RNA sequence: AUACUUACCUUAAGAUAUCAGAGGAAAGUCCUACUGAUCAAACAUGCGCUUCCAAUAGUAGAAGGACGUUAAGCAUUUAUCAUUGAACUAUAAUUGUUCAUUGAAGUCAUUGAUGCAAACUCCUUGGUCACACACACAUACGGCGCGGAAGGCGUGUUUGCUGACGUUUCCAUUCCCUUGUUUCAAUCAUUGGUUAAUCCCUUGAUUCCUUUGGGGAUUUUUGGGUUAAACUGAUUUUUGGGGCCCUUUGUUUCUUCUGCCUGGAGAAGUUUGACACCAAAUUCAAAUUGGUGUUAGGGGAGCUGGGGCCUUUCAAAAGAGAGCUUUGUAGAGGCAUUCUUUUUGACUACUUUUCUCUAGCGUGCCAUUUUAGUUUUUGACGGCAGAUUCGAAUGAACUUAAGUUUAUGAUGAAGGUAUGGCUGUUGAGAUUAUUUGGUCGGGAUUGUAGUUUGAAGAUGUGCUCUUUUGAGCAGUCUCAACUUUGCUCGUUCCCGUUAUGGGAAAAAUUUUGGAAGGUCUUGGUAGGAACGGGUGGAUCUUAUAAUUUUUGAUUUAU
RNA sequence: UGGUAUGUUC
């Protein structure tokens, strides 16, 4: 439910599915998605996206945040094992290593999963109502 | 690659073509002239086949089917037109169509320019 | 080069978008710088259109190759046929096995071929662009930096396949900088904007002299002018500094000539021309004749094609209009009419039986008024708890101060506040009881009664048609158009009056079309129009479904 | 009224 940040990663993939599917076999090659094209990917809204943990990512094409991505697992401890795959190797997409950590503010499917371990809702778009004054 | 929806065969001068004949073998050459008969002529065109060996991998039942292929490279054919049985296009040509235009207008002018010469100098 | 000699040739036709409408030379033909609709091509031009465009914060990566190595990798599998003799097993003409002999062919390979898989090395290709080192997101993700590649779709203009060639007694007709780049500073020059010295015009305030009025000075006031001491921005000359680039490899690759790494430079030139290179033979070179190429990239001024947006002006739509009534006209549709018999088809009422919510009144069903209860609404609002905050203005407390808590707390905004919510008021939905209404019979079966149709008769006016109960027109009904009339409403103005009527028109508003101007952008800038033919090439039709390409002998078959 | 080709002469 935590959900961790990334920065350094390629900006020019552009389409979300197609940048979805290039990173996720960066991650883990011979993946089941990312070995067979033109699969639909799940869309999972408040199926897991890949085995050991990995639930969605979440890209924006805001020119604030360009590089940054988000991947969101199942559970808090996923989270803090991705960590440990790296064993202090960096990560690589493409040519640029990953540097990555657990985010400031959870994500917003991660607040559903623990939610439901719409209100919530209400109150984000009234934010978001907020934020567009 | 997106091919053009009204694109004809006199449109794909130059693209790279992949030429089916009868014989289950596949010709992959860039595109230079065509005929009546439809019979091509074909730059760097590399025949390929599928062996009888490999071919039982292609039934219907891994994930992915990987095919060792028998590729003989010859280089600027013309194929028979009686034998080809259809064509799909692989890459796009080298040139952009912008520099394609600039090309063939700087053909034109020096073409216009030595049959000028070639007349004024008949004439003398 | 000429000329001469021979030798070989001297041809498939036809066409140039389609459909419809008007005109010209009863059927068709031809044509129309005629007119609609469709199609196709080119060129402009747009879409919040769709996909793709490589680390330097680093020694990478993506796409495609290798006709590359490890490599005799690892695992399987292949290397003739006939004749004759000899031994040989044997159920056997001697089928099996071995040795030699004659003849016949015979891709090389066996370090091969085939199956499987992995590592490594290397080639080509690309925006290795700009701003960023960022806490996003459920309507899932500002697709809201500039370009480029490729398609999809839309609009506009021109064309009706397209190109050379000739004629015109057709139109056309430009310049400038630059060839490492970028940036900072020193300095020179130019130009604009304000202030300050001489001030002037115009004029707000003051002050002084004089006759209501005028004039002087200051603010050099408001703006302009004289002038340029100060500041600020844009262009330029010279010198220095920083960054990046030079594989630009024939050191900028537009050409020649001069030339270069302590440098990026100098001269001349730019299309009926010049320059580079190739080939020959005269018996080196030069000479000529014949060929293949090159003549570029960026920026600017004019001139011009296109889009978006804004202004003005003009025309048509929308409202002196709309509806309703009265009279006339004419167009279009539909058919007349009445009764009786018969009871063909249909409907209604009553009788018997059967069934159905309860067979019936009520209950039950339906409409819904919010009168009442209940329920619900990312409904709305206000307040509260976390500190309700904020225009941090001010007081006080903790505190050096800062920051925090609270008060002035409605004086104004922020839904309230929360990433658990509570409480109150009000709007909508649903249900019931009601304010109230309507409903309690239907379906099957059965005969009778009534109306109307199929049929007959008497009728009902005249004509056309006709065997007729008869169909159309004068006859009658319905609907729109024109003309007159008062009533009702109405966008704008005026009047009678502001009950309402009368009169006028968009002159106020919008959309559509056009002209002009402004702004922004995007493209072009040396050919173009008209005419023409024993002109080239594309497309189309017919010879042509008869052995050489497209009107079937490659689904391996019985 | 032509084309290509050939070889000779100057």
């Amino acid at each position: 439910m935590s959900a961790l940040y990334f920065q350094n990663l390629p900006s020019r993939p552009a389409n979300k599915e197609n940048y979805t599917r290039l990173l996720l076999k960066h991650i883990n090659p011979n993946n089941k998605y990312a070995i067979n094209p033109s699969l639909p990917l799940p869309h999972n809204k408040l199926l897991l996206d890949d085995q050991m943990g990995l639930l969605e990512v979440s890209i924006s094409r805001s020119s604030k945040m360009t590089n940054q991505a988000f991947l969101t697992f199942v559970t808090q401890e996923e989270a803090d094992r991705f960590l440990e795959k790296y064993t202090t190797t960096a990560l690589k997409v493409q040519g640029r290593k990953v540097r990555m950590g657990k985010a400031r503010t959870n994500s917003l499917l991660g607040l559903s999963i623990e939610m439901q371990k719409y209100n919530l809702d209400i109150k984000k778009v009234l934010k978001a109502r907020k934020l567009k004054r | 690659i997106q091919v053009a929806h009204s694109s004809r065969l006199a449109n794909l001068i130059d693209y790279k073509l992949r030429v089916l004949t009868q014989d289950g073998r596949v010709y992959i050459g860039q595109l230079m002239a065509f005929d009546k008969h439809m019979n091509l002529v074909l730059n760097e065109c590399i025949e390929e086949r599928v062996p009888k060996t490999q071919l039982d991998k292609l039934r219907p039942r891994g994930t992915t089917l990987n095919i060792k292929v028998e590729k003989r490279v010859l280089g600027l054919t013309i194929l028979r037109g009686e034998q080809i049985l259809s064509t799909v296009v692989e890459d796009k040509p080298l040139l952009s169509k912008k520099e394609r235009l600039v090309r063939d207008k700087k053909e034109k002018k020096q073409a216009q320019k030595q049959t000028k010469l070639r007349k004024e100098k008949e004439k003398k």
